[PDB]
């Protein structure tokens, strides 16, 4: 159970570090356009 | 760009957290090996 | 067994969010010598 | 930068797949719990 | 024991992860300053 | 600049490390299953 618990947390990090990957793919995206 | 600042505010706040609950919840499970 | 395949699917994500991060930081490398 | 966007896309898309397999894999888990 | 040891290895995983997020964090904040 | 470029690469070279710790704790962990 705590075993269970503890991969449903890992898995929630992991998609919270999938937004704010996203969210650094954009930035970079912006950064592109505007530099080139 | 600045919705951009607050969603990375807000997502570098919840991994924080997740984070924090994901160690105490090693420590738990560690010590239940025992 | 489901449990240790859950970590095979976590490790793959895992894996798979390390080459995104380095495709954005090849790409922060890019715009910071087209700049400073 | 033609190349760095394909692999932007091809890594984004499976990283998606990853996290759904782990998501049906994690109901699943659950269930085998009762 | 083999699979609490995982999650060990896969939450160091994350933590590390999340450090390089946040330097690349630091790098767009840095170039969106200049570059705009 | 200076200094982020070696911390990226020393959060780099720390995460392969970490990774393939865990890929080789992978493999026992199957193994162990029969």
């Amino acid at each position: 159970s705590g075993i269970v618990q503890q991969q449903n947390n890992l898995l929630r990090a992991i998609e919270a570090q999938q937004h704010l990957l996203q969210l650094t793919v954009w930035g970079i995206k912006q950064l592109q356009a505007r530099i080139l | 760009w600045m919705e951009w600042d607050r969603e990375i505010n807000n997502y570098t706040s919840l991994i924080h957290s997740l984070i924090g609950e994901s160690q105490n919840q090693q420590e738990k499970n560690e010590q239940e090996l025992l």
